């Protein structure tokens, strides 16, 4: 396991897995404040 | 007792409210509001594959 402590969380967000032989090609990008994830499979 | 303090940071967030619709209205001009997007037209239904 990973994150024994974390603390002030502010954000949570739960979707279908990104990932569900496969490239997995993602791009991350973040723009005035916005966390964009593009990708493709 | 319960205090609503509302903290205004430039930090991104959602718009929060109770954003009304209305009906719609097909084949006339009319002026609208699309998510945002304002204007005036004609809307018919579309063959396009978004």
């Amino acid at each position: 396991g990973v994150y024994s402590s974390a603390n002030n969380c502010t954000f949570e967000y739960v979707s279908q897995p990104f990932l569900m032989k496969n490239l997995r090609e993602f791009v991350f990008k973040n723009i005035d404040g916005y966390f964009k994830i593009y990708s493709k499979h | 007792v319960v205090v609503l303090s509302f903290e205004l940071l430039h930090a991104p967030a959602t718009v929060c409210g109770p954003k009304k619709s209305t009906n719609l209205v097909k084949n006339k001009c009319v002026n609208f509001n699309f998510n945002g997007l304002t204007g005036t037209g004609v809307l018919t239904k579309s063959n396009k594959k978004f």
